[PDB]
RNA sequence: CCGACUUACCAACCCGAUGCAAACUGCGAAUACCGGAGAAUGUUAUCACGGGAGACACACGGCGGGUGCUAACGUCCGUCGUGAAGAGGGAAACAACCCAGACCGCCAGCUAAGGUCCCAAAGUCAUGGUUAAGUGGGAAACGAUGUGGGAAGGCCCAGACAGCCAGGAUGUUGGCUUAGAAGCAGCCAUCAUUUAAAGAAAGCGUAAUAGCUCACUGGUCGAGUCGGCCUGCGCGGAAGA
RNA sequence: UCCUCCUAAAGAGUAACGGAGGAGCACGAAGGUUGGCUAAUCCUGGUCGGACAUCAGGAGGUUAGUGCAAUGGCAUAAGCC
RNA sequence: GCUCAACGGAUAAAAGGUACUCCGGGGAUAACAGGCUGAUACCGCCCAAGAGUUCAUAUCGACGGCGGUGUUUGGCACCUCGAUGUCGGCUCAUCACAUCCUGGGGCUGAAGUAGGUCCCAAGGGUAUGGCUGUUCGCCAUUUAAAGUGGUACGCGAGCUG
RNA sequence: UGCCUGGCGGCCGUAGCGCGGUGGUCCCACCUGACCCCAUGCCGAACUCAGAAGUGAAACGCCGUAGCGCCGAUGGUAGUGUGGGGUCUCCCCAUGCGAGAGUAGGGAACUGCCAGGCAU
């Protein structure tokens, strides 16, 4: 369960998920999972994908999480009316723009890394793709 | 003094207040109305602002 | 060793560059030395297959513009955020 | 119950807007005593023919034309007046 | 009496590479606003004073947001438009959407949005292409030798992809483990040999064997074939009184 | 009721039972003026003394300080004597 | 000289009950139903760690993801306060299919009997009582079966109360 | 007129750091002494006074050098005003404006008045 250890404030505005991404390159490993669509990744979603992806490669190589849930999401309880202040923080999410690399992988063959990212992307709401490192 | 002809081709019902004032400063009152205006950069700026709804012949 | 047939850009800007990429060419620049920088456009797909090699980004490339030779180096590349496309390429002479 | 009673917020407070900012900009012709900028602290410093009040209000000490400029080693923003 | 080392532990500060922020800023627009000058246009459209008001329940739509579930024909602000207080044409019907502001008359013409097979006014118009789903004329993740287009790649008259015939063999039942692990529960290795070829085996099978295919190879046939990438339009996913 | 920040869309202003915090004082010096002075933190060495007291040097440069919240400001200090 | 702090300060000086109630109003504003929405709920599907002696997908299915319906608990306050009678029962129904039985079929960890799970199918059929106002629920005994939901949680100018 | 130095500015990092070298005629700085003028929460450290033996060490000035700081295009991208579109949580098209970061590069300041010393 990825989550900031402490925060300056406990609630944040809804905001908008606009623009393209920063960090669209495979900077740490050799292979990567790149987000094609935009949306929200919950810490549970990110962690479930990480379990499948690290277990797929039989605990070999190295696994990098490139995204962090830093945006808290509040939800009003069931059967409460509108107003009476903002809701309580239920979970955390990261905002995802098209092109952002979500996971990186190294130390394993490309055919195995491709299969591992397939299982991992089965857990994510956003469309993904397989990318490799390139020399700029 | 290219003294160009300005015609209004579209209506000014739900236009911005700035666009309505630009038509009034150009001297256009209705669709199809044609006016005589001297060719100055000040006038060309007016035409550019409301170019979507006026046409120029010269 | 790679020969790149490129034609100098007639018009530049955001609208022109987006029109160019829709027509399957993409802009690039050649700067360096003392001559003024030259803005060229060139075919996306030919260079896309060419740059799949790792030696493209190190060895000396050839660019042909108006039948005249310019010796350049692939200084930088801007890629599309998710599609396998090249936004722009920075070339340095010699 | 049929409805669930809510809580209460604790953030309802705010203070009145103080109408700070620049009153006369560059090129304004001002009389003596005219307030140029109302400030918290000295974001703009007093230049020639410009005085600074107790709350750091910059005001004209002469009739003339307002001019903003950047001077000094610290690149601070000074307001002066060309007497006209 | 002050010492000098050491190891696979923890390791702050610092360095390099990465992201995030309404209550972060060493940067920073477009617009908006204020002021000065100039022309043109505008029935003074501007300000001041005075007589009379009404109104202070707003609504939807666009754009920028808070709240809510980026739920609501929800709620709360900014700004613009419309309705209110606005007819006419279009969106089947449909205050708020699109076009457009009705002084009156005409059995006159041109156009806007939107349209032109019939209802129902006007193209059964012209040229090129795509779809076979009545898609068009509701809906996603995901799935699939649907189909069109593009760039490249592997192999091929030294015989290529099917298919058919024949082989697919000796260390060897590799070792470890295990009640058994005999190519094929699981671990490490994955090497040698005769070869035209053959894997310490891709899969089926056995309690373990056995057995059956595949990879690969020789012949037979005698001309193209295989797999990804990008992309257009389709297909399934798709159940309500 | 009042103050500070955000919402607040780079002039002003701008709502919600929106997000966060404070005030109902204090000081005859903590005011005026003149003169003078410049921190936090860390390293090294040093009696009790150690992570951390006073001292010397160095680094560093406001990362401190402001009678009390927050923002803006402050070295010519608005900070200290 | 005013916590006149309800801080532009009604008076120097003031709390409650009303189902015994009453008047003027409002769908400007709640309870029933309709409407919008679909967080929740229900149904379906996607990926498969694992359970299943061995074997992911006979049967299930963790961590997660995407939809459908309008169907529960909700959210809103658009309609009705110059009245839309509100639960259950009785009588009479009618539709949808996400099928309870009967009919047809695929797979099975389907020997047969008997099942399990999907696909097709709405022609017909689809309990009686005990206890509680109950709908439900538990229980007794049947049945081939005792379906799920919509119809103002169908039906009071048809009855009950 | 050339160089060196001091003071007061312009300017506000292309100008500031670091590293290396270089200067004592004059100047500058260190420096000598201090009942004294004056001063230290003590202290002639600083401030002050009386002086010029020594020295350019530090500092300060100057010269050189990119390990930094800093400045920095062209092109592209983000955004965005106006108008129009879509598959409308977000985009796209026409047109106008057009960053930030980064890159190639630049870069060891330039300059004004006066006063002094050396040289002509
Ligand atoms: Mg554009
Ligand atoms: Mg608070
Ligand atoms: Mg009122
Ligand atoms: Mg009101
Ligand atoms: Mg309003
Ligand atoms: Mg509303
Ligand atoms: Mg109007
Ligand atoms: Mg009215
Ligand atoms: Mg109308
Ligand atoms: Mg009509
Ligand atoms: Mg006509
Ligand atoms: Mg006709
Ligand atoms: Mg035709
Ligand atoms: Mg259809
Ligand atoms: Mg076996
Ligand atoms: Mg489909
Ligand atoms: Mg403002
Ligand atoms: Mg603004
Ligand atoms: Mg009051
Ligand atoms: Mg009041
Ligand atoms: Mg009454
Ligand atoms: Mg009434
Ligand atoms: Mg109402
Ligand atoms: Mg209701
Ligand atoms: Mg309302
Ligand atoms: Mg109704
Ligand atoms: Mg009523
Ligand atoms: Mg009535
Ligand atoms: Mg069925
Ligand atoms: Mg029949
Ligand atoms: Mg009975
Ligand atoms: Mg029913
Ligand atoms: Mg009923
Ligand atoms: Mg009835
Ligand atoms: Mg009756
Ligand atoms: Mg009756
Ligand atoms: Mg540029
Ligand atoms: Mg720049
Ligand atoms: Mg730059």
């Amino acid at each position: 369960m990825l989550q900031p250890k402490r925060t300056k404030f406990r609630k944040m505005h809804k905001g908008r998920n606009r623009g393209l991404a920063q960090g669209t390159d495979v900077s740490f490993g050799s292979f990567g999972l790149k987000a094609v669509g935009r949306g929200r990744l919950t810490a549970r979603q990110i962690e479930a994908a990480r379990r499948a992806m690290t277990r797929a490669v039989k605990r070999q190589g190295k696994i990098w999480i490139r995204v962090f849930p830093d945006k808290p999401i509040t939800e009003k309880p069931l059967a409460v009316r509108m107003g009476k202040g903002k809701g309580n923080v239920e979970y955390w999410v990261a905002l995802i723009q098209p092109g952002k690399v979500l996971y990186e992988m190294d130390g394993v063959p490309e055919e195995l890394a491709r299969e591992a990212f397939k299982l991992a992307a089965a857990k994510l709401p956003i469309k993904t793709t397989f990318v490799t490192k390139t020399v700029m | 003094a290219k003294t160009i002809k300005i015609t209004q081709t579209r209506s000014a019902i739900g236009r911005l207040p700035k666009h309505k004032a630009t038509l009034l400063g150009l001297g256009l009152r209705r669709i199809g109305h044609t006016v005589e205006r001297e060719d100055t950069p000040a006038i060309r700026g007016m035409i550019n602002a409301v170019s979507f709804m006026v046409k120029v012949e010269e | 060793m790679f020969t790149i047939n490129a034609e100098v850009r007639k018009e530049q800007g955001k609208g022109a560059s987006r029109r160019l990429r829709a027509a399957n060419k993409f802009p690039a620049i050649i700067y360096g030395g003392k001559e003024a920088p030259l803005a060229i456009e060139l075919d996306h797909d030919k260079v896309m297959n060419m740059q799949a090699k790792a030696e493209f980004y190190s060895e000396v490339l050839t660019i042909v513009v108006d039948g005249k030779e310019i010796k350049v180096k692939a200084q930088d590349v801007q890629r599309h955020p998710y599609k396998p496309k090249l936004q722009h390429i920075d070339f340095v002479r010699a | 119950a049929h409805k669930k009673a809510g809580g209460s917020t604790r953030n309802g407070r705010d203070s009145e807007a103080k109408r700070l900012g620049v009153k006369r900009f560059g090129g304004e012709s001002v009389l003596a005593g005219s307030i140029i900028v109302r400030q918290r602290g000295t974001k703009f410093h007093a230049g020639a023919n410009v005085g600074c009040g107790r709350d750091h209000t910059l005001f004209a000490k002469a009739d003339g034309k307002v001019k903003f400029e950047v001077k000094g080693p610290k690149n601070r923003k000074f307001i002066s007046i060309e007497a006209e």
